[PDB]
């Protein structure tokens, strides 16, 4: 199962 | 930033050098960047069809590819394996041994 | 291992193409040594692909939502190179690499026992979780800028839930699905040769492995040469160990598939 949440830097 | 050198192993898959199904792997690895060019040689010739592996990464975030073409070696065929990387000036070219 | 722990690994890496398009992302899946899933940007289904037998047998509903969830990477870390060459003050010309790592660990008994959230640009360390699975890593003065915002934004929070949860619950499901296929060991092959001598494992899963050489019971260092464990291509991985002056050495192998160390008789 991936990850769902992607966050910028 | 810092370039690292690719890694090159060219061996054969199973044990063999006589008419027995195998195959034959460039295994690149410890590189960085990804652009990588691998040739399979056989007598100094491009072989066309060579398969490669998904791009994957180490701990240390360098990556290592393989890449395999299905072969039937015998006693005196040889092969080759041929790698340029921005870290190369000239193509390095390692032949296959034991 | 050793510790009868097993592992859920996702592997990332977006290249941008100056001029040439959109960057190119990668990303694989594996379960401890054996790869279960792939997605490359290039490719033509634009989605989720199996790369293992046991994963096929998930249903229909997991490869429209794995698939969604990898492409918001890859379009995240697409501004995520953008916003590097703002912090490192680096041009539109350049070609640079962002790879990021997650996953978790289970034991033997299948309880969370780590979590994984890393990122690296340009090859070395960005950012990544620490083990707390609460505060960060910064490896430079760019990634202070990052950790500032995600320590408001709270995003170790958001990452441990993940780590702790979906994370594991997959490991679990794939880990017994591949019961048959994860759950085993395959020992090596051992083989010597001699040159005017070297000491050969093959066909050998997990890709752990020792080999040792002791001269008269005495470990030896000098003289020998040890290469990187390499795959076949089949699942099984390969390495070898090396060392007129014969006879006296024997070559010792250490692996979790083997029944005992094996010792080399030259």
């Amino acid at each position: 199962n991936y990850n769902y949440l992607f966050r910028l830097f | 930033m810092i370039q690292r050198t690719p890694k090159i192993q060219v061996y054969s898959r199973h044990p063999a050098e006589n008419g027995k199904s195998n195959f034959l792997n460039c295994y690149v690895s410890g590189f960085h960047p990804s652009d990588i060019e691998v040739d399979l040689l056989k007598n100094g010739e491009r072989i066309e069809k060579v398969e490669h592996s998904d791009l994957s990464f180490s701990k240390d975030w360098s990556f290592y590819l393989l890449y395999y073409t299905e072969f039937t070696p015998t006693e005196k065929d040889e092969y080759a394996c041929r790698v340029n990387h921005v870290t190369l000036s000239q193509p390095k070219i390692v032949k296959w041994d034991r | 291992s050793v510790d009868g722990s097993h592992s859920m690994r996702y592997f990332s890496t977006s290249v941008s193409r100056p001029g040439r398009g959109e960057p190119r992302f990668i990303a694989v899946g594996y379960v401890d040594d054996t790869q279960f899933v792939r997605f490359d940007s290039d490719a033509a289904s634009q989605r989720m692909e199996p790369r293992a037998p046991w994963i096929e047998q998930e249903g229909p509903e997991y490869w429209d939502e794995e698939t969604g969830k990898v492409k918001a990477h890859s379009q995240t870390d697409r501004e995520n190179l953008r916003i590097a060459l703002r912090y490192y003050n680096q041009s539109e010309a350049g070609s640079h690499t962002l790879q990021m790592m997650f996953g978790c660990d289970v034991g033997s008994d299948g309880r969370f026992l780590r979590g994984y959230h890393q990122y690296a640009y340009d090859g070395k360390d960005y950012i990544a979780l620490k083990e707390d699975l609460r505060s960060w890593t910064a490896a430079d003065m760019a990634a202070q800028i990052t950790k500032r915002k995600w320590e408001a934004a709270h995003v170790a929070e958001q990452q441990r839930a993940y780590l702790e949860g979906t994370c594991v619950d997959g490991l679990r499901r794939y880990l017994e699905n591949g019961k048959e296929t994860l759950q085993r060991t395959d020992p090596p092959k051992t083989h010597m040769t001699h040159h005017p001598l070297r000491c050969w494992a093959l066909g050998f899963y997990p890709a752990e492995i020792t080999l040792t050489w002791q001269r008269d019971g005495e470990d030896q260092t000098q003289d020998t040469e040890l290469v990187e464990t390499r795959p076949a291509g089949d699942g099984t991985f390969q390495k070898w160990a090396a060392v007129g002056e014969e006879q006296r050495y024997t070559c010792h192998v250490q692996h979790e598939g083997l029944p005992k160390p094996l010792t080399l008789r030259w």
